[PDB]
RNA sequence: CCCUCGCCAAGGAACUCUGCAAGUUGGCCCCGUAACUUCGGGAGAAGGGGUGCUCCCUGGGGUGAUGAGCCCCGGGGAGCC
RNA sequence: UUGGAGAGUUUGAUCCUGGCUCAGGGUGAACGCUGGCGGCGUGCCUAAGACAUGCAAGUCGUGCGGGCCGCGGGUCCGUGGUCAGCGGCGGACGGGUGAGUAACGCGUGGGUGACCUACCCGGAAGAGGGGGACAACCCGGGGAAACUCGGGCUAAUCCCCCAUGUGGACCCGCCCCUUGGGGUGUGUCCAAAGGGCUUUGCCCGCUUCCGGAUGGGCCCGCGUCCCAUCAGCUAGUUGGUGGGGUAAUGGCCCACCAAGGCGACGACGGGUAGCCGGUCUGAGAGGAUGGCCGGCCACAGGGGCACUGAGACACGGGCCCCACUCCUACGGGAGGCAGCAGUUAGGAAUCUUCCGCAAUGGGCGCAAGCCUGACGGAGCGACGCCGCUUG
RNA sequence: AGCGCCGGCCAACUCCGUGCCAGCAGCCGCGGUAAUACGGAGGGCGCGAGCGUUACCCGGAUUCACUGGGCGUAAAGGGCGUGUAGGCGGCCUGGGGCGUCCCAUGUGAAAGACCACGGCUCAACCGUGGGGGAGCGUGGGAUACGCUCAGGCUAGACGG
RNA sequence: CCGAGGGUAGGGCCCGUGACUGGGGCGAAGUCGUAACAAGGUAGCUGUACCGGAAGGUGCGGCUGGAU
């Protein structure tokens, strides 16, 4: 949850 | 009245602190047997001067430190080490009974 | 100076968190999106139970962009992320809130709701 | 949409800053002292001390400090001051 | 402050209080200290009050202080005679 | 215009057969590290914190003498840009 | 010795074993069909989901100074009110709820030589001299508002210094005791506030101190559910020293040193649950349960925090973050029903936007009195028990 | 004046309609053309401003068995040893007094429950009084049994 | 300094759901054979192993809860 995640 | 109880002492290993397991009987309240139960106090023994095996008596007291609430009130008897054999066996025990 | 593929922080409580935008809707072929023009996006990170999931297909409108926007009266605003509010096919948002600051232009373009709910419009 | 609570919230802040002023004085000339007294400097530090003490039971005259709190902060100061001058010299004027 | 008053108890449109100790913060018909009597106010029966008078006065030496019209209850009572 | 090189607003693979190429990362110290496994590994997984200079206190070693000097490995405290 | 019933069903039939099932009592119930009256009870068990509107905590002019207003005159006093302000006390009670919590939380018995307690009671002593500030008010910007900033005046039980020291507090001595208990001596430090009448005196208040009483805090023994298909857990961890902190003990908190602490007598982990007096059942032993009433605990939209204070880390007080909702004149601001009614959502399902302070009780006050959705009553509902009718 | 029910358990039976249909049902079971078991009717049983149903708790369930159960073949002896903790442990004498027993004493709030009396015309509800236990604190006592400590024995056990 | 919480990164537990897949239970009158109950027509059961549409068969060892 920054900026992309993974998931 | 401040709590008196009697107790061999376990442990010497800390500073101005002994462990004494004390010991009670009572009947099962539903199965009536007579069964004994154990439990540990951290005494105070701020002179240092009880030792393993040794049977003591401890009272009530104000706090010396959290969990230390029972201070050694005098000595009753001396080099029962074979009681601490008995606690240290059983603690031993439970190596054997993990997974 | 938002265009497809730009990830874009949504500014308001829908459940959307990053929308990426996948279309600029401005005629046949605009280049770029800046403050008060609506984009098409998907909606790439949401938070769970939102009125928006990840994967929607959503319409927005740019609130803010770290382009600095120029002014008439020769002066500039800039911001430091580039924000969209998600909205519905009659420009209305689909949130109860907004967060941040909007620029200005947005009251000129048509977004009267929006301008209210947000608490600085620069 | 009322209260004299508000009364009440407007006169808590008039006792606060009545109370911390006091407690702020109480921590300076107790270290102010406390640090005379590791120089020694016997006689500054008694002098000192004294109006530490005077401040220390003014302040529990009214809400800022209880009698055992006031008691328990002397019994500090003068037990740390006797201790720093006996490295030094004689306490020459007063407190003791 | 310890006082003394009434703490109802009966039923509804049937009341009976016990004269009673109890500290002013504690509830009506809260834990009390200590019962030094009832009081019926209906008159229901032939002896609709009772007081131990004795400690009545311990509590009121002490510094309970009784309630207005329980004070007529210790006073009809004759707590007060000199 | 070509080669080799440097930087670039906003975007950030949308380029393209393919992130090709080029960015990124990067040494040391410390923390920390998953599936799975043949129990060795996977592992530098991942991820993170530290890194200069000044002053003060201090532990151990080599040499020598046990000391000074010289040399090696450190620990704590307060600061400066 | 006041207390103990059993039956159906496996077979062609039998005895046994064994499960299933029924007759009983119970409920904060709900649903169907039905319904006349009264009494005492009792009624969101689900979303501790979300809430429109009124109300649920104020009071004292016998502490102080004013603005207004009427009352008796000389714009001077007195007076009655009235409105905020300053200053007291109350708002920490009472009322709601059961989310959290398997805990010294509760229960039960104890410890405090380790502690606190406003108003009350009892005994002792005292209230003597000076000074000062801030609101109200006057003046000036801002705003739709909430509303606030600035400068200047002033009183008091408001703040401060000095004096007095019955006393009390502190360090160091010695005495008794024996964890910080009670003495004592030198040094050192700490008091106050006035108002109202009927005035060589009373009354309400003030001040330091001792004791009582009451309400608390803290500590320990024993007790307190399910899963071992959770078996190992632990770095403030366990002890020590010094210090901070508090009313007070304590790793409660920090520095350092020691390497300890706990666990099959179930540690750690997971699940569920507020606990009790009691309630239901039962021959008892036991089982099940903890709504209404009483006791204790916990929470006050979700969290963190402290302030004021005898007492709160405070439901209708304050600060900050979050989620939500709202008004707006679009610049900006507000809110916290698990108080009493009421709305909506959920659900099989659970009430009146009633009356009153007359009574009991509480806050304030010299008192009259004011406030009191606590409370006392009324309302709806065969929800329950009891009584009564349709002869 | 209503509601349930009338095969057995379980108190209350006949007629018609239906024909493994429609339906009933807590368990066993009813309905296939003569159904006291389905549906209606008459009658009957039981309760009565209630009567039934669903859900849940205890009871019957001696079916978690402490009171108060079992394991050859019904479900149930570990495949067999060895042994840790633990549980249990022979005859005699003495010390202590922990368990255990006795007496006194403090606590065990109110409410509730129970007995007595009384107040609302009775009752429910409500008031007054009486009776207390267990558990734990303290003080005193008893010492058979269990425990511990000390001393002796030889019948268990081990050895030559 | 601590600090609600926000953020980055990586673990553990639990619940729901998933193309497809595995068997299980149940279901008045389906298809195949007849393994078991009689010596059930090869005594049965059994642990294991291998095989076979299916019950099952066979091997090794065990049991009688096996007829005569
Ligand atoms: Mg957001
Ligand atoms: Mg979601
Ligand atoms: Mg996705
Ligand atoms: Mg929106
Ligand atoms: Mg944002
Ligand atoms: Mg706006
Ligand atoms: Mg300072
Ligand atoms: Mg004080
Ligand atoms: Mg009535
Ligand atoms: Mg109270
Ligand atoms: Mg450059
Ligand atoms: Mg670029
Ligand atoms: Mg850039
Ligand atoms: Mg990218
Ligand atoms: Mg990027
Ligand atoms: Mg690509
Ligand atoms: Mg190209
Ligand atoms: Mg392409
Ligand atoms: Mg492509
Ligand atoms: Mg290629
Ligand atoms: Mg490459
Ligand atoms: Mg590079
Ligand atoms: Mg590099
Ligand atoms: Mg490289
Ligand atoms: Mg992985
Ligand atoms: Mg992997
Ligand atoms: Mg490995
Ligand atoms: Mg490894
Ligand atoms: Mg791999
Ligand atoms: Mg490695
Ligand atoms: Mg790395
Ligand atoms: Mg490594
Ligand atoms: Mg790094
Ligand atoms: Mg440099
Ligand atoms: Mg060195
Ligand atoms: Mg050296
Ligand atoms: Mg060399
Ligand atoms: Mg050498
Ligand atoms: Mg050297
Ligand atoms: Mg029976
Ligand atoms: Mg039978
Ligand atoms: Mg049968
Ligand atoms: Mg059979
Ligand atoms: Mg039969
Ligand atoms: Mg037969
Ligand atoms: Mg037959
Ligand atoms: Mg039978
Ligand atoms: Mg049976
Ligand atoms: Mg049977
Ligand atoms: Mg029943
Ligand atoms: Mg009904
Ligand atoms: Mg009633
Ligand atoms: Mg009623
Ligand atoms: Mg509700
Ligand atoms: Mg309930
Ligand atoms: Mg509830
Ligand atoms: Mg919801
Ligand atoms: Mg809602
Ligand atoms: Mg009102
Ligand atoms: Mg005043
Ligand atoms: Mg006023
Ligand atoms: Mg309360
Ligand atoms: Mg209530
Ligand atoms: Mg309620
Ligand atoms: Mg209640
Ligand atoms: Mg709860
Ligand atoms: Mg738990
Ligand atoms: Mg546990
Ligand atoms: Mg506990
Ligand atoms: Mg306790
Ligand atoms: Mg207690
Ligand atoms: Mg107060
Ligand atoms: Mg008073
Ligand atoms: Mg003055
Ligand atoms: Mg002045
Ligand atoms: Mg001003
Ligand atoms: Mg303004
Ligand atoms: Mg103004
Ligand atoms: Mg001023
Ligand atoms: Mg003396
Ligand atoms: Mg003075
Ligand atoms: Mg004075
Ligand atoms: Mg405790
Ligand atoms: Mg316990
Ligand atoms: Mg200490
Ligand atoms: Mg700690
Ligand atoms: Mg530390
Ligand atoms: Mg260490
Ligand atoms: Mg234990
Ligand atoms: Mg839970
Ligand atoms: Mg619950
Ligand atoms: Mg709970
Ligand atoms: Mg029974
Ligand atoms: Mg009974
Ligand atoms: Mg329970
Ligand atoms: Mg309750
Ligand atoms: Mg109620
Ligand atoms: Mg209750
Ligand atoms: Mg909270
Ligand atoms: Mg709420
Ligand atoms: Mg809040
Ligand atoms: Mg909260
Ligand atoms: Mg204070
Ligand atoms: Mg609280
Ligand atoms: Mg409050
Ligand atoms: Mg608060
Ligand atoms: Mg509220
Ligand atoms: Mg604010
Ligand atoms: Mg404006
Ligand atoms: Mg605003
Ligand atoms: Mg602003
Ligand atoms: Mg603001
Ligand atoms: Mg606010
Ligand atoms: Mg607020
Ligand atoms: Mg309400
Ligand atoms: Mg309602
Ligand atoms: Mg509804
Ligand atoms: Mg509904
Ligand atoms: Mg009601
Ligand atoms: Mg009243
Ligand atoms: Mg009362
Ligand atoms: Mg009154
Ligand atoms: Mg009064
Ligand atoms: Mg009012
Ligand atoms: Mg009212
Ligand atoms: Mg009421
Ligand atoms: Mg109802
Ligand atoms: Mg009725
Ligand atoms: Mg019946
Ligand atoms: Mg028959
Ligand atoms: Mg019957
Ligand atoms: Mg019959
Ligand atoms: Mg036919
Ligand atoms: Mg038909
Ligand atoms: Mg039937
Ligand atoms: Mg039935
Ligand atoms: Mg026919
Ligand atoms: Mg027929
Ligand atoms: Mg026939
Ligand atoms: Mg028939
Ligand atoms: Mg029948
Ligand atoms: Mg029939
Ligand atoms: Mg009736
Ligand atoms: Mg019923
Ligand atoms: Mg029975
Ligand atoms: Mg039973
Ligand atoms: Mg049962
Ligand atoms: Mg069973
Ligand atoms: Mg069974
Ligand atoms: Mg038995
Ligand atoms: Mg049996
Ligand atoms: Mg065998
Ligand atoms: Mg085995
Ligand atoms: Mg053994
Ligand atoms: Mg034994
Ligand atoms: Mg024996
Ligand atoms: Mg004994
Ligand atoms: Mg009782
Ligand atoms: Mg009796
Ligand atoms: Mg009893
Ligand atoms: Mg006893
Ligand atoms: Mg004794
Ligand atoms: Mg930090
Ligand atoms: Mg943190
Ligand atoms: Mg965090
Ligand atoms: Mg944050
Ligand atoms: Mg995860
Ligand atoms: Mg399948
Ligand atoms: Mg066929
Ligand atoms: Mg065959
Ligand atoms: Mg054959
Ligand atoms: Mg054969
Ligand atoms: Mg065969
Ligand atoms: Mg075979
Ligand atoms: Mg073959
Ligand atoms: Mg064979
Ligand atoms: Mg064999
Ligand atoms: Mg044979």
């Amino acid at each position: 949850a920054g900026x992309p995640h993974k998931r | 009245p401040k709590k008196v109880l009697t107790g061999v002492v376990v442990s010497d290993k800390m500073q101005k602190t002994v462990t004494v397991l004390v010991e009670r009987q009572f009947p099962h309240p539903l199965y009536g047997k007579v069964i004994k139960r154990s439990k540990k106090y951290l005494a105070h023994d701020p002179e240092e001067k009880y030792k393993l095996g040794d049977v003591v008596e401890i009272i009530e007291s104000r706090p010396i430190s959290k969990r230390k609430r029972f201070r050694v009130l005098r000595l009753v008897e001396s080099g029962r080490m074979d009681l601490v054999e008995k606690y240290l066996i059983r603690r031993q025990n439970y190596e054997s009974l993990s997974k | 100076m938002i265009q497809p593929q730009t990830y874009l922080e949504v500014a308001d409580n829908t459940g959307a968190r990053k929308i990426m935008c996948i279309r600029v809707l401005k005629g046949s072929n605009a280049k770029y999106a800046t403050v008060g023009d609506v984009i098409v996006a998907s909606v790439k990170e949401a938070i769970p139970r939102g009125a928006v999931k990840e994967g929607d297909v959503v319409k927005a409108v740019v609130v803010r962009t770290k382009k600095e926007i120029k002014r008439p009266d020769g002066s500039a605003i800039r911001f430091d992320d580039n924000a969209a509010v998600i909205i519905n096919n009659q420009l209305e948002p689909r949130g109860t809130r907004v967060f941040g600051p909007v620029a200005r232009e947005l009251r000129e373009k048509g977004f009267m709701k929006i301008v209210s709910l947000a608490p600085e419009v620069l | 949409r009322n209260l004299s609570a508000l009364k009440r919230h407007r006169q808590s802040l008039k006792r606060r800053l009545r109370n911390k002023a006091k407690k702020s004085a109480i921590k300076t000339l107790s270290k102010k002292a406390i640090q005379l007294a590791q120089e020694g400097k016997a006689e500054e530090a008694l002098k000192i001390m004294r109006k530490a003490e005077s401040l220390i039971d003014k302040a529990a005259k009214g809400s800022t400090l209880h009698k055992n709190a006031a008691a328990r902060r002397k019994s500090r100061l003068m037990r740390k001051v006797r201790q720093l001058l006996e490295a030094a010299g004689a306490p020459l004027i007063g407190g003791g | 402050m310890v006082k003394i008053r009434l703490a109802r108890f009966g039923s509804k449109h049937n009341p009976h209080y016990r004269i009673v100790v109890t500290d002013a913060r504690r509830k009506r018909d809260g834990k009390y200290i200590e019962k030094i009597g009832y009081y019926d106010p209906r008159k229901t029966t032939p002896d609709w009050l009772k007081v131990d008078v004795e400690r009545a006065r311990y509590w009121l030496s002490v510094g309970a202080q009784p309630t207005d019209t329980a004070r007529r209850l210790l006073r009809q009572a004759g707590v007060f005679r000199q």
